[PDB]
RNA sequence: AACUAAUCCUAGCCCUAGCCCUACACAAAUAUAAUUAUACUAUUAUAUAAAUCAAAACAUUUAUCCUACUAAAAGUAUUGGAGAAAGAAAUUCGUACAUCUAGGAGCUAUAGAACUAGUACCGCAAGGGAAAGAUGAAAGACUAAUUAAAAGUAAGAACAAGCAAAG
RNA sequence: GAGCUACCUAAAAACAAUUUUAUGAAUCAACUCGUCUAUGUGGCAAAAUAGUGAGAAGAUUUUUAGGUAGAGGUGAAAAGCCU
RNA sequence: UCUCCAGGCAUACGCGUAUAACAACUCGGAUAACCAUUGUUAGUUAAUCAGAAUAGGCAAUAAUCACACUAUAAAUCACCUAUAACUUCUCUGUUAACCCAACACCGGAAUGCCUAAAGGAAAGAUCCAAAAAGAUAAAAGGAACUCGGCAAACAAGAACC
């Protein structure tokens, strides 16, 4: 594994703040929170 | 085992087994190794603490883990601790050493107590000796009691121990004669027939 | 199902299946399904008297141990052989096809106890 | 008697148990053979003791008294041996010439390895006796490529030793 | 993801050592010495790729061209499927034609 | 002393239906293995006359226990009459 | 003696003597009860029971009357951490009878022979 | 134990020295005392001179008082490394096993009247000195939460103690620590603590019955 | 005001360079149902690699596989259902770092060897084949800490109406 | 790879009672098989249970060891069986 | 002690300490108690039970209670002549609630003796629902059921393509 991205945790944070007020797996969970982020945008 | 590490407590002891058991894993201490010739530090030298808590106190060692390059220093950088604990009682306050490495501690000339660096030379009977690199000098080697506790001055022998005299008493007389055959003829056993032929294949 | 890294010894298998545990035989079966014990065979301890004895198991820790100088051959030679053909050579009486006068051994065959090959245990 | 496989009775229940010093090679060196035969005995029925007292300790739970004594018996027995075993050596090499008591031969076997094989005793000739002859002592060409695999596999593990050592220097000098 | 609790050691680079401070050193043995030496003739390397580039598949017969013939049987067998298969994949395979 | 389970037998030497189902003398050959000169030789000394009495003791008490059951005679109807036998 | 080769033995040979004996004994007391005459002894696994009638006679002067052996199966259930069989040494039993009408007992080794009105406060405090 | 387990202090009092029944009076005699039982220490007092030579019981007082005053404060601020080397191993748990989760507040008023050296003895050789000292002090201890659990916040009341100090003699960097306190019998019972406490009486099974 | 967890750095590995080797490291046991101290009963590799696959099928044919110095001559001469493809030599050049055991714009516990191990386990057998560890100078200082931090829960069930949000 | 299964070779074993023209006969156990139904359907079971049924001195059943091997073996042919 | 159930004990093959005691109460038993689990210590004892010299010559006549008989498928070293040797007990198996089925599996598993003298327990506690499964009983009727008397029956008989 010679380069590995070292950053996903800041690039988890940029969704996951915007999900923050929804309610259920939507607020917490990356891949429903990205779905659900992009519609409220 | 490449995992065992060595510590304070002495190897096949309670403690030590308790330390390392055959899962333990735990990252190899780097020790920077020292040939037998090099190593200048014995049980009983007095020796100065460069630094540390105690820095400029002298001590005498008492203990020497070569594996770490660790010497011991006796009531000297000390922590305290209580011995003996059970659920009932707290147990007794000591004051406990820590191991100290070789380069942290120097030997020191007896008749000038202080820190000289010595250098391993050899002597006119040709025994290896250890010298001051300044003053120089002949530290000699200290006496310290025997690990296992037996001072042979004081020994004094009981049953099933061979006297001094009879265990260096000489009774070997060369012969080109086996064990076997000299036991015959001392036991006076008498044996006229000889093996048949065998093939060694 | 069967074990593969256990050994195989007599208590596994069937009945017919036997074999030793690693005893010397001390005779032979013959014939109409006999044991003959050999007495030869049987091995016999010698045993010493200890009537008298001063060596004990144990020495005196006061008991100064001496340099480990392990024997050799010539260490053996010089001890036994060396003098008698050191004063035979001053005498003159010596010559090469008398060396068994001295204690050397032409053959091991006939000898009770062979040094090669073996033929006494320990 | 069978006396003589326990300790003396007042040393029963005792804690401790003072013994001497192992005997050394040197010291029994001075021995006659007919002195080390004796004495071989009497640190037989000393072993015998010990290791009676040893099982007995396991049976009630409770530590053997003065374990170190079973230690240097064993030492000492070794050392006995050693001695008679190199007078013996010696008294071989004088007379035959043979660096071993037991005969023997380098042999390949089936499986491509050079192995010192240990004659056996017996009472025909090897050429009459038919157990003897189905062994074999060849190799067949189909055993050339396995020995080449053994010598590379081995030749991997001596360069990953020895890449190993280098590797640990540099830590080693970077740390010191 | 997970992060690092700590800060790891800091790196501690030598910009002066030796080796970095005489690097490049003798690059121009040929203009500046009259030709006898070529710059390749100083590349430390395999044998087969000293002074030499080329694609993967080139490197594979390069190397069984050079010490083919001193390999051990399990990296032989290994390099001569390699140059099967890329020598499929280059000649047979791509969106290029 | 080792233990089996097979058929289980009372038997006096001859079937319930001989007339002759009583015991006069028997006579017993010791074994070569249990002979006098093997017995010395294996330290046993004392066991010369123990292995004459253990031959008679079990070979009696099953001759004329056998004759008594053949009696009807059992451990819950002992015997009325003593039984007798000797053994040479 | 274990270990070591035998002379083979032919018609007419002499008798196998070993001058230094490599069998070791010990006595351990029966787990089950026995008759007083017979002694247990755990012995090596390549000694007969002939072995250890001249063994006793011999070397430690005990007249014997009869000698019986088993070999007991040592346990392979235990396992270690890394879940290989532990296998505990399979050894030999012998029973020995002894003679003239001697007894022995094993013999017993090992005989032997604050303030509930102030608390949580030091009492060191003098004031 | 390969190597023999090394001990600084010993535990207890060579020899307890019984104070005189009313000796907390007139807040010379005690000062004879000492004196007439020379023979067993002044003796003493010679072996301690000879290891150490500067042991003079005029000037003493001053220095063991000042370790007195100095451990204690130690206990305010919790510096436990200070308080080693001022008191010995043997008292030190004593001092502090119990304070710990807690807070406590001493200080030192002026002493009534002088310490005076009033017993020593000596035993590989240790000498310990017997020093009386009488002295206001205060003293509060609080809980983990802050609250008062014994003691008064600032009122001072006299205290009389004799206090115990040693030295290992044999040791280069032995030094006067403090050791142990000779409580006397007459003394009077210490202030109680503030709370109220229930001592459970014997606790019954079915089987058994009240006596 | 925290559970489940998370953080870690070295065990070793990879590729080269250099270099032939000569290690073949107690006693005893083993080719008998191996590891069973002695006779019974004799002991011994293989004739050409094939196919998959490519030729958009397949049927002659299909580089490496099936090795004999680099670079050039040259993808040339030649060979080929003259298709797919295959493919020289003559002849020129080359003293290779040399010295001693070195080097890394290689991996760092799902990586790097399958490997802590050809073990555990699975298979009658040939064979297949794992997982994981982390205190400190000292444990002869009671085993270390560090982190709103994953999902999952708890602290704290819910309250007409609805892709659960947006204004 | 034939410790399952197919067939074979060698050495062995089991078959009560009741009738009979005296037997690949009859009735019916042990034993072998598996007709029909219900249950079960991640089950007790990767084919069983519970009943009901077929044969049961024979081309019977069963045990131990050996044999035949995939371009093959075996097959009272179901293209069935060969872990 | 009581109530009830009715394949048990040996050997072979296989298994390999699951045997027994103590101590533990983490893991294992699909839960407890208790241990089949963990640790320690012990154990299975044999001359009868079981396993493990050579060269020649030579054979018509089953078994079945072997007699009478009948049968057909045609069916088990010895003895003799010579030679050689001219007193021996060591070695190995022996425990168990156990083996093959991933399991403490309603399965598979050979022989001898016996059929309860041996060996065992269908219900953790409570409740008395529906549906589902199994057993018994049925007024009047008696195949009107159903694709079909499937299943069940106080029946288990007859006959034909
Ligand atoms: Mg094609
Ligand atoms: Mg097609
Ligand atoms: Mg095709
Ligand atoms: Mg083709
Ligand atoms: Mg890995
Ligand atoms: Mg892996
Ligand atoms: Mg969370
Ligand atoms: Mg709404
Ligand atoms: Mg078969
Ligand atoms: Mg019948
Ligand atoms: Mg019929
Ligand atoms: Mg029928
Ligand atoms: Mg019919
Ligand atoms: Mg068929
Ligand atoms: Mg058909
Ligand atoms: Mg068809
Ligand atoms: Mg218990
Ligand atoms: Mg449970
Ligand atoms: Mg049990
Ligand atoms: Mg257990
Ligand atoms: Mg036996
Ligand atoms: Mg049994
Ligand atoms: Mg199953
Ligand atoms: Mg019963
Ligand atoms: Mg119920
Ligand atoms: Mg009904
Ligand atoms: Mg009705
Ligand atoms: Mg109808
Ligand atoms: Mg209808
Ligand atoms: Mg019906």
């Amino acid at each position: 594994l010679r380069n590995r991205l070292t950053d996903r945790y800041w690039r988890v944070q940029e969704v996951l703040k915007h999900a923050q007020h929804f309610r259920g797996r939507k607020n917490r969970c990356y891949r429903l929170a990205v779905r659900a982020v992009t519609r409220a945008f | 085992s490449p995992f065992y590490r060595y510590g304070m407590s002495r190897p096949g002891s309670i403690a030590d087994k308790r330390k390392n058991p055959p899962w333990s894993r735990r990252r190899p201490v780097v020790v920077e190794p020292i040939s037998d010739e090099d190593w200048h530090l014995f049980c009983g030298d007095m020796v100065e603490i460069l630094e540390g808590k105690d820095a400029g106190k002298q001590g005498k060692v008492v203990q020497v883990v070569r594996q770490r390059n660790w010497v011991v220093l006796e009531g000297l950088n000390t922590h305290y601790r209580y011995i003996g604990r059970t659920k009932d009682h707290r147990g007794t306050m000591i004051a406990s050493e820590a191991p100290l490495l070789h380069h942290q501690v120097k030997l020191v000339d007896p008749v000038d107590r202080k820190p000289t660096e010595i250098q391993w030379r050899f002597t006119e009977a040709g025994e290896r000796v250890r010298v001051s690199t300044r003053s120089g000098r002949i530290i000699p080697k200290p006496e310290f009691p025997r690990a296992d506790g037996i001072v042979p001055e004081t020994w004094t022998d009981g049953p099933k121990d061979t006297s001094v005299e009879d265990a260096l008493e000489r009774t070997y007389v060369p012969r080109l004669k086996t064990l076997e055959e000299d036991v015959m003829e001392a036991m006076g056993i008498q044996e006229t027939r000889r093996f048949k032929k065998v093939y060694w294949y | 199902g069967a074990d593969r890294m256990s050994k195989w010894t007599s208590k596994r298998g069937p009945r017919t299946f036997t074999k030793s545990r690693g005893a010397k035989k001390t005779g032979i079966y013959t014939s109409d399904r006999k044991f003959v014990q050999i007495k030869e065979m049987v091995p016999e301890f010698v045993v010493p008297d200890l009537t008298g004895f001063k060596l004990k198991p144990y020495v005196n820790y006061r008991a100064p141990a001496g340099i480990d100088t392990p024997l050799t051959a010539k260490a053996l030679f010089q001890e036994t052989v060396a003098p008698a053909i050191e004063k035979d050579f001053k005498e003159g009486t010596f010559d090469a096809n008398n060396l068994e006068k001295y204690g050397f051994e032409p053959t091991q065959e006939g000898k009770l106890f062979q040094l090669y090959p073996k033929n006494f245990p320990r | 008697g069978l006396e003589e496989f326990f300790d003396d009775p007042k040393n029963w229940g005792e804690e401790k148990v003072k013994s001497g010093a192992s005997w050394t090679c040197q010291q029994l060196r001075n021995k006659s053979n007919e002195d080390l035969h004796k004495l071989w005995y009497v640190l037989l029925k000393e072993r015998n003791m010990l290791l009676t007292l040893e099982q007995e300790a396991k049976r009630q739970r409770l530590p053997m008294p003065s374990p170190e004594r079973l230690e240097k018996v064993v030492d000492s027995m070794d050392n006995v041996d050693k001695v008679v075993q190199e007078r013996e050596d010696a008294l071989r090499l004088l007379q035959t010439g043979q660096e071993k008591p037991r005969p023997g031969a380098w042999r390949r076997d089936i499986f491509g390895r050079i192995v010192w094989h240990k004659f056996k005793q017996w009472p025909i000739p090897w050429y009459l006796n038919k157990r003897y002859n189905r062994r074999r002592f060849f190799a067949m060409p189909y055993v050339d490529r396995f020995i080449r695999l053994r010598i590379e596999k081995h030749a991997r593990i001596e360069a990953r030793k020895r890449s190993l050592q280098k590797k640990k220097e540099k830590i080693l000098h970077a740390k010191f | 993801a997970f992060v690092r609790l700590t800060l790891p050691p800091p790196k501690v680079v030598d910009r002066w050592n030796e080796k970095r401070a005489l690097f490049g050193v003798y690059d121009n043995i040929g203009i500046l010495g009259n030709f006898e030496k070529h710059p390749k003739e100083l590349i430390k390397g395999p044998v087969w790729l000293r002074g030499w580039r080329g694609n993967e598949l080139q490197r594979c017969v390069r190397k069984k061209k050079f010490v083919g013939n001193r390999m051990f049987i399990e990296d032989l067998h290994n390099l001569n499927k390699r140059i099967s298969y890329l020598y499929k994949h280059f000649n047979r395979h791509g969106k290029y034609r | 002393l080792f233990r089996r389970q097979y058929e289980n037998s009372i038997f006096t030497g001859s079937k319930t239906a001989d007339p002759c189902c009583y015991g006069h003398t028997q006579f017993h050959l010791i074994p070569d293995r249990l002979k006098r000169e093997r017995l010395i030789r294996q330290n046993q000394a004392e066991q010369v006359e123990a292995v004459f009495r253990a031959n008679a003791i079990a070979s009696l008490f099953a001759w004329t226990g056998a004759q008594a059951m053949y009696q009807g005679f059992w451990s819950e109807a002992d015997v009325t009459r003593p039984f007798v036998s000797q053994a040479v | 003696a274990r270990n070591v080769l035998y002379p083979l033995y032919q018609l007419g040979g002499p008798q196998l003597r070993v001058f230094r004996t490599n069998f070791f004994i010990q006595l351990v007391r029966p787990g089950t009860a026995q008759p007083e005459d017979t002694v247990q002894f755990r012995i090596p696994m390549e000694m007969t029971r002939v072995d250890l009638r001249n063994y006793l006679e011999q070397i430690y002067n005990v007249p014997v009357a009869a000698v019986r052996t088993r070999v007991q199966h040592g346990s392979n259930r235990r396992r270690d951490h890394k879940n290989v069989r532990i296998k505990k040494p399979d050894y030999k039993v012998a029973y020995v009878q002894l003679a003239h009408g001697q007894t022995f007992t094993f013999p017993d080794l090992f005989p032997e022979k604050s303030d509930l009105r102030c608390p949580g406060i030091p009492s060191w405090f003098g004031l | 134990l390969e190597r023999p387990i090394h001990l600084a202090c010993t535990a207890g009092i060579f020899d307890p020295y019984v104070p005189p029944e009313g000796d907390a009076r007139m807040s010379l005699t005690q000062r004879t005392e000492r004196l007439r039982k020379n023979a067993a220490s002044q003796l003493a007092i010679r072996k301690i001179r000879e290891f150490d030579a500067n042991f003079k019981t005029k000037d003493f007082p001053e220095k063991a008082k000042d370790i007195f005053i100095e451990a204690h404060l130690c206990l305010n601020n919790s510096d436990h490394d200070r308080l080693h080397t001022l008191v010995t191993e043997h008292c030190f748990p004593d001092m502090v096993w119990d304070l710990k989760y807690k807070t406590v507040r001493w200080g030192f008023v002026e002493s009534l009247e002088p310490a005076q050296v009033v017993h020593v003895r000596c035993s590989n050789m240790y000498g310990q000195v017997t020093v009386r000292l009488h002295t206001r002090q205060t003293l509060a201890i609080y809980d983990r939460f802050g609250r008062l659990m014994y003691g008064q916040e600032d009122v001072p009341k006299d205290v009389l103690e004799y206090v115990v100090f040693e030295r290992h003699l044999m040791n280069p960097y032995g030094s006067w620590r403090m050791h142990a306190k000779i409580v006397p019998a007459w003394a009077p019972p210490k202030q109680p603590i503030l709370k109220t406490l229930m001592i459970p009486g014997p606790q019954l099974k079915p089987w058994e019955e009240y006596e």
